[PDB]
Protein backbone atom coordinates (compact mmCIF):
# COMPACT_ATOMS: atom_id res chain seq x y z
CA UNK A 1 0.00 0.00 0.00
CA UNK A 2 2.44 2.28 1.12
CA UNK A 3 -0.36 3.76 3.45
CA UNK A 4 0.17 3.70 7.12
CA UNK A 5 -3.58 4.17 8.78
CA UNK A 6 -3.51 6.70 11.60
CA UNK A 7 -6.98 6.86 12.32
CA UNK A 8 -10.02 4.97 10.32
CA UNK A 9 -13.40 5.33 11.75
CA UNK A 10 -14.50 1.69 10.09
CA UNK A 11 -11.80 -0.33 12.06
CA UNK A 12 -13.02 1.51 15.34
CA UNK A 13 -14.49 -0.66 18.15
CA UNK A 14 -18.07 -0.16 18.94
CA UNK A 15 -18.99 3.67 19.09
CA UNK A 16 -16.83 6.32 17.80
CA UNK A 17 -15.80 8.80 20.25
CA UNK A 18 -16.38 11.65 18.64
CA UNK A 19 -17.77 15.05 19.68
CA UNK A 20 -20.75 16.67 17.83
CA UNK A 21 -21.82 20.31 18.51
CA UNK A 22 -24.73 20.96 18.99
CA UNK A 23 -24.99 17.38 20.60
CA UNK A 24 -28.54 16.74 19.25
CA UNK A 25 -30.22 18.07 15.96
CA UNK A 26 -26.68 18.33 14.37
CA UNK A 27 -24.85 15.92 13.05
CA UNK A 28 -25.68 11.88 14.35
CA UNK A 29 -24.33 8.67 14.47
CA UNK A 30 -25.55 5.98 12.90
CA UNK A 31 -24.84 2.28 12.82
CA UNK A 32 -25.37 0.75 8.73
CA UNK A 33 -24.31 -2.17 6.66
CA UNK A 34 -21.24 -1.50 4.52
CA UNK A 35 -20.05 -3.06 1.22
CA UNK A 36 -19.61 -6.28 2.82
CA UNK A 37 -22.95 -6.62 4.99
CA UNK A 38 -20.90 -5.57 7.90
CA UNK A 39 -21.57 -2.87 10.23
CA UNK A 40 -19.60 0.90 10.47
CA UNK A 41 -20.40 4.03 12.68
CA UNK A 42 -21.37 6.86 10.07
CA UNK A 43 -22.37 10.09 11.17
CA UNK A 44 -25.42 12.16 9.01
CA UNK A 45 -26.84 15.11 9.15
CA UNK A 46 -29.90 16.56 6.93
CA UNK A 47 -30.89 19.75 7.85
CA UNK A 48 -31.95 21.25 5.14
CA UNK A 49 -35.19 23.22 5.74
CA UNK A 50 -34.25 25.28 8.31
CA UNK A 51 -31.74 28.06 7.85
CA UNK A 52 -28.03 29.11 9.50
CA UNK A 53 -26.98 25.37 10.24
CA UNK A 54 -23.46 25.51 11.74
CA UNK A 55 -23.02 21.85 12.85
CA UNK A 56 -19.67 20.52 13.71
CA UNK A 57 -18.13 17.12 14.29
CA UNK A 58 -14.65 16.72 15.84
CA UNK A 59 -12.70 13.57 15.92
CA UNK A 60 -10.66 12.67 18.33
CA UNK A 61 -6.71 13.54 19.22
CA UNK A 62 -4.92 11.95 16.03
CA UNK A 63 -1.59 11.37 16.96
CA UNK A 64 1.13 12.12 14.09
CA UNK A 65 3.73 9.64 14.88
CA UNK A 66 6.60 10.67 13.13
CA UNK A 67 4.83 12.03 9.44
CA UNK A 68 5.14 15.90 8.65
CA UNK A 69 2.29 14.92 5.50
CA UNK A 70 -0.87 13.02 6.69
CA UNK A 71 -3.57 12.59 4.11
CA UNK A 72 -7.51 12.70 5.02
CA UNK A 73 -9.60 10.24 3.48
CA UNK A 74 -13.45 11.31 3.41
CA UNK A 75 -15.81 8.50 1.93
CA UNK A 76 -19.42 9.85 1.86
CA UNK A 77 -22.96 10.50 0.43
CA UNK A 78 -24.26 13.90 -0.44
CA UNK A 79 -28.10 14.62 -1.67
CA UNK A 80 -28.69 16.32 -4.90
CA UNK A 81 -30.48 19.80 -3.19
CA UNK A 82 -32.96 18.81 -6.82
CA UNK A 83 -33.84 15.70 -5.38
CA UNK A 84 -35.34 17.69 -2.16
CA UNK A 85 -38.96 19.55 -2.40
CA UNK A 86 -39.15 22.56 -0.74
CA UNK A 87 -36.01 23.77 0.21
CA UNK A 88 -34.19 26.06 -2.51
CA UNK A 89 -33.00 28.91 -0.50
CA UNK A 90 -31.35 26.83 2.32
CA UNK A 91 -29.95 23.18 0.69
CA UNK A 92 -26.61 23.04 0.01
CA UNK A 93 -24.25 20.38 -1.74
CA UNK A 94 -20.69 20.95 0.16
CA UNK A 95 -19.39 20.93 3.68
CA UNK A 96 -16.37 22.36 5.22
CA UNK A 97 -12.79 20.26 6.37
CA UNK A 98 -11.06 21.45 9.75
CA UNK A 99 -8.12 20.25 11.17
CA UNK A 100 -6.27 21.66 14.67
CA UNK A 101 -2.69 20.94 15.86
CA UNK A 102 -2.32 19.72 19.46
CA UNK A 103 0.44 18.02 21.90
CA UNK A 104 -2.32 17.47 24.20
CA UNK A 105 -4.07 14.27 24.18
CA UNK A 106 -7.84 14.34 25.57
CA UNK A 107 -9.10 18.30 25.41
CA UNK A 108 -12.33 18.32 26.58
CA UNK A 109 -14.10 20.81 25.00
CA UNK A 110 -12.26 22.67 21.63
CA UNK A 111 -13.20 26.22 20.68
CA UNK A 112 -14.55 26.14 17.23
CA UNK A 113 -13.01 28.97 16.27
CA UNK A 114 -9.45 27.79 17.24
CA UNK A 115 -10.06 25.23 13.99
CA UNK A 116 -8.19 25.72 11.02
CA UNK A 117 -9.75 25.29 7.63
CA UNK A 118 -9.01 23.18 4.92
CA UNK A 119 -11.14 23.47 2.13
CA UNK A 120 -14.57 23.13 0.94
CA UNK A 121 -15.60 19.62 0.16
CA UNK A 122 -17.46 19.14 -2.62
CA UNK A 123 -19.12 15.77 -4.27
CA UNK A 124 -18.13 14.38 -7.51
CA UNK A 125 -21.53 12.61 -7.67
CA UNK A 126 -24.54 13.81 -5.35
CA UNK A 127 -27.66 11.22 -5.24
CA UNK A 128 -31.07 11.35 -6.01
CA UNK A 129 -34.28 9.37 -5.76
CA UNK A 130 -33.93 7.68 -8.76
CA UNK A 131 -30.43 6.19 -6.41
CA UNK A 132 -32.40 5.90 -2.84
CA UNK A 133 -35.01 3.53 -5.08
CA UNK A 134 -32.25 1.79 -7.17
CA UNK A 135 -29.91 0.79 -3.73
CA UNK A 136 -27.00 2.79 -6.01
CA UNK A 137 -24.88 4.18 -3.45
CA UNK A 138 -22.85 6.94 -5.01
CA UNK A 139 -20.03 6.96 -2.62
CA UNK A 140 -17.73 9.35 -3.02
CA UNK A 141 -14.15 9.68 -1.98
CA UNK A 142 -12.32 13.05 -1.64
CA UNK A 143 -8.52 13.44 -0.30
CA UNK A 144 -6.64 16.38 1.00
CA UNK A 145 -3.51 16.94 3.28
CA UNK A 146 -2.32 19.09 5.71
CA UNK A 147 1.34 19.41 6.67
CA UNK A 148 3.47 19.96 7.52
CA UNK A 149 2.66 19.11 10.78
CA UNK A 150 4.96 20.22 14.03
CA UNK A 151 2.73 18.71 17.29
CA UNK A 152 2.48 15.59 19.21
CA UNK A 153 -1.18 15.31 17.06
CA UNK A 154 -4.41 17.16 15.56
CA UNK A 155 -7.76 17.25 15.91
CA UNK A 156 -9.92 16.90 12.27
CA UNK A 157 -13.25 18.42 12.22
CA UNK A 158 -16.14 19.00 10.10
CA UNK A 159 -18.51 21.52 9.52
CA UNK A 160 -22.36 21.09 7.91
CA UNK A 161 -24.15 24.16 6.67
CA UNK A 162 -27.39 22.93 5.62
CA UNK A 163 -26.17 19.71 3.59
CA UNK A 164 -27.97 16.51 3.38
CA UNK A 165 -24.37 14.67 4.20
CA UNK A 166 -23.59 11.41 5.43
CA UNK A 167 -19.86 10.14 6.13
CA UNK A 168 -19.51 7.29 5.68
CA UNK A 169 -15.90 6.79 6.62
CA UNK A 170 -12.79 8.72 7.51
CA UNK A 171 -8.86 7.18 7.02
CA UNK A 172 -5.78 9.47 8.08
CA UNK A 173 -2.75 8.29 7.30
CA UNK A 174 0.40 8.88 6.07
CA UNK A 175 2.58 8.14 2.68
CA UNK A 176 5.86 5.64 3.26
CA UNK B 1 -39.14 18.79 19.44
CA UNK B 2 -38.44 15.29 18.65
CA UNK B 3 -38.72 12.87 21.09
CA UNK B 4 -37.27 8.66 21.71
CA UNK B 5 -38.49 5.69 21.92
CA UNK B 6 -37.12 2.52 23.79
CA UNK B 7 -37.30 -0.87 22.19
CA UNK B 8 -35.83 -2.67 24.49
CA UNK B 9 -35.10 -6.33 22.32
CA UNK B 10 -35.63 -9.21 24.14
CA UNK B 11 -37.86 -12.23 24.83
CA UNK B 12 -39.06 -10.98 28.18
CA UNK B 13 -39.72 -7.65 27.08
CA UNK B 14 -43.84 -8.35 27.32
CA UNK B 15 -44.53 -5.60 24.82
CA UNK B 16 -43.64 -8.09 22.38
CA UNK B 17 -45.95 -10.81 23.66
CA UNK B 18 -43.66 -13.61 23.47
CA UNK B 19 -43.85 -16.70 25.99
CA UNK B 20 -47.70 -17.67 24.59
CA UNK B 21 -47.19 -19.38 21.31
CA UNK B 22 -49.38 -16.44 20.10
CA UNK B 23 -47.85 -12.70 20.23
CA UNK B 24 -50.47 -11.33 18.28
CA UNK B 25 -48.86 -9.06 15.86
CA UNK B 26 -45.93 -8.40 18.51
CA UNK B 27 -44.59 -5.17 19.13
CA UNK B 28 -46.57 -1.97 18.20
CA UNK B 29 -44.98 1.42 18.81
CA UNK B 30 -46.87 4.96 17.39
CA UNK B 31 -44.43 7.34 16.42
CA UNK B 32 -43.94 11.11 15.00
CA UNK B 33 -41.87 11.93 11.96
CA UNK B 34 -38.30 13.07 12.93
CA UNK B 35 -38.72 10.72 16.24
CA UNK B 36 -36.53 8.04 17.07
CA UNK B 37 -36.51 4.37 18.22
CA UNK B 38 -33.22 3.41 20.29
CA UNK B 39 -33.27 -0.47 20.12
CA UNK B 40 -31.53 -1.98 23.26
CA UNK B 41 -30.03 -5.40 22.56
CA UNK B 42 -30.15 -8.37 24.67
CA UNK B 43 -27.57 -7.31 28.13
CA UNK B 44 -26.13 -9.68 30.45
CA UNK B 45 -24.15 -8.50 33.66
CA UNK B 46 -22.01 -10.31 35.89
CA UNK B 47 -21.91 -12.98 36.61
CA UNK B 48 -23.11 -14.05 33.29
CA UNK B 49 -25.12 -16.79 32.01
CA UNK B 50 -24.05 -19.89 30.08
CA UNK B 51 -22.62 -17.91 26.91
CA UNK B 52 -25.36 -20.12 24.70
CA UNK B 53 -28.10 -18.54 26.65
CA UNK B 54 -27.59 -15.40 25.76
CA UNK B 55 -30.12 -13.69 23.54
CA UNK B 56 -27.99 -12.63 20.43
CA UNK B 57 -30.41 -11.42 17.20
CA UNK B 58 -30.07 -10.06 13.55
CA UNK B 59 -32.83 -7.41 13.17
CA UNK B 60 -34.14 -6.97 9.71
CA UNK B 61 -36.16 -4.03 8.45
CA UNK B 62 -39.04 -6.47 5.99
CA UNK B 63 -42.23 -5.69 4.03
CA UNK B 64 -45.57 -6.98 5.81
CA UNK B 65 -45.01 -9.99 4.17
CA UNK B 66 -41.79 -10.95 6.02
CA UNK B 67 -43.20 -9.58 8.94
CA UNK B 68 -46.26 -11.79 8.79
CA UNK B 69 -43.68 -14.62 8.28
CA UNK B 70 -40.64 -14.33 10.50
CA UNK B 71 -38.62 -14.66 7.18
CA UNK B 72 -36.72 -11.93 5.84
CA UNK B 73 -35.39 -13.47 2.80
CA UNK B 74 -35.94 -11.88 -0.45
CA UNK B 75 -38.40 -9.37 2.10
CA UNK B 76 -36.30 -6.85 3.65
CA UNK B 77 -32.56 -5.33 4.49
CA UNK B 78 -30.07 -6.58 6.91
CA UNK B 79 -30.20 -3.55 9.55
CA UNK B 80 -28.56 -3.96 13.00
CA UNK B 81 -26.07 -6.87 14.49
CA UNK B 82 -26.87 -7.81 18.35
CA UNK B 83 -23.86 -9.76 18.39
CA UNK B 84 -22.31 -8.73 21.99
CA UNK B 85 -24.87 -9.91 24.75
CA UNK B 86 -21.63 -9.85 27.32
CA UNK B 87 -20.77 -5.98 25.91
CA UNK B 88 -18.98 -4.28 28.86
CA UNK B 89 -19.96 -0.84 28.01
CA UNK B 90 -23.75 -1.46 27.92
CA UNK B 91 -26.76 -3.17 26.08
CA UNK B 92 -25.74 -2.37 22.33
CA UNK B 93 -28.03 0.49 21.51
CA UNK B 94 -29.13 1.12 17.39
CA UNK B 95 -31.06 4.17 16.27
CA UNK B 96 -33.26 4.41 13.57
CA UNK B 97 -34.46 8.35 12.87
CA UNK B 98 -38.19 8.30 10.88
CA UNK B 99 -36.88 10.95 9.12
CA UNK B 100 -38.47 12.40 5.86
CA UNK B 101 -35.41 12.42 3.72
CA UNK B 102 -32.22 10.45 4.05
CA UNK B 103 -28.41 11.75 4.00
CA UNK B 104 -27.33 8.31 3.12
CA UNK B 105 -28.38 6.83 -0.33
CA UNK B 106 -28.57 3.21 1.21
CA UNK B 107 -30.59 4.87 4.44
CA UNK B 108 -34.54 4.64 4.72
CA UNK B 109 -37.01 7.43 4.27
CA UNK B 110 -40.46 7.42 6.11
CA UNK B 111 -43.95 8.73 5.54
CA UNK B 112 -46.72 9.98 8.00
CA UNK B 113 -49.58 7.92 7.93
CA UNK B 114 -47.38 4.54 6.96
CA UNK B 115 -46.50 1.32 8.79
CA UNK B 116 -42.82 -0.44 8.72
CA UNK B 117 -41.88 -3.83 10.05
CA UNK B 118 -38.48 -5.14 11.88
CA UNK B 119 -38.04 -8.56 12.92
CA UNK B 120 -35.02 -10.75 14.65
CA UNK B 121 -33.56 -14.06 13.95
CA UNK B 122 -31.29 -15.86 15.83
CA UNK B 123 -27.96 -16.75 13.97
CA UNK B 124 -26.96 -19.43 12.70
CA UNK B 125 -30.54 -19.63 11.68
CA UNK B 126 -31.95 -17.73 9.15
CA UNK B 127 -35.55 -18.03 10.32
CA UNK B 128 -37.09 -17.85 14.12
CA UNK B 129 -40.55 -19.26 14.95
CA UNK B 130 -42.15 -17.79 16.45
CA UNK B 131 -39.61 -14.31 16.06
CA UNK B 132 -39.83 -11.27 17.84
CA UNK B 133 -40.87 -7.98 15.96
CA UNK B 134 -41.99 -5.19 15.46
CA UNK B 135 -44.40 -3.07 13.81
CA UNK B 136 -43.67 1.17 13.93
CA UNK B 137 -46.82 3.40 12.71
CA UNK B 138 -45.81 6.88 12.00
CA UNK B 139 -48.96 9.18 12.50
CA UNK B 140 -50.28 10.89 9.92
CA UNK B 141 -49.71 14.37 9.52
CA UNK B 142 -51.27 16.18 12.10
C1 LIG C 1 -35.12 -7.18 28.34
O1 LIG C 1 -35.95 -6.02 28.30
C2 LIG C 1 -36.21 -5.50 29.58
C3 LIG C 1 -37.21 -4.37 29.37
O2 LIG C 1 -38.42 -4.91 28.88
C4 LIG C 1 -34.89 -5.00 30.18
O3 LIG C 1 -35.07 -4.39 31.44
C5 LIG C 1 -34.78 -2.98 31.47
O4 LIG C 1 -33.38 -2.73 31.53
C6 LIG C 1 -33.06 -1.35 31.49
C7 LIG C 1 -31.56 -1.14 31.25
O5 LIG C 1 -30.79 -2.13 31.87
C8 LIG C 1 -33.53 -0.69 32.80
O6 LIG C 1 -33.33 0.72 32.80
C9 LIG C 1 -35.02 -0.96 33.03
O7 LIG C 1 -35.35 -0.72 34.39
C10 LIG C 1 -35.49 -2.37 32.68
N1 LIG C 1 -36.94 -2.26 32.53
C11 LIG C 1 -37.84 -3.08 33.09
C12 LIG C 1 -39.28 -2.74 32.82
O8 LIG C 1 -37.56 -4.07 33.78
C13 LIG C 1 -33.96 -6.18 30.35
O9 LIG C 1 -32.71 -5.71 30.81
C14 LIG C 1 -33.77 -6.88 29.01
N2 LIG C 1 -33.08 -8.12 29.25
C15 LIG C 1 -31.90 -8.43 28.70
C16 LIG C 1 -31.30 -9.77 29.07
O10 LIG C 1 -31.31 -7.69 27.91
Amino acid sequence: TGEVTLLDSRSVQGELGWIASPLEGGWEEVSIMDEKNTPIRTYQVCNVMEPSQNNWLRTDWITREGAQRVYIEIKFTLRDCNSLPGVMGTCKETFNLYYYESDNDKERFIRENQFVKIDTIAADESFTQVDIGDRIMKLNTEIRDVGPLSKKGFYLAFQDVGACIALVSVRVFYKR
Amino acid sequence: NSDRYAVYWNRSNPRFHAGAGDDGGGYTVEVSINDYLDIYCPHYGAPLPPAERMEHYVLYMVNGEGHASCDHRQRGFKRWECNRPAAPGGPLKFSEKFQLFTPFSLGFEFRPGHEYYYISATPPNAVDRPCLRLKVYVRPTQ
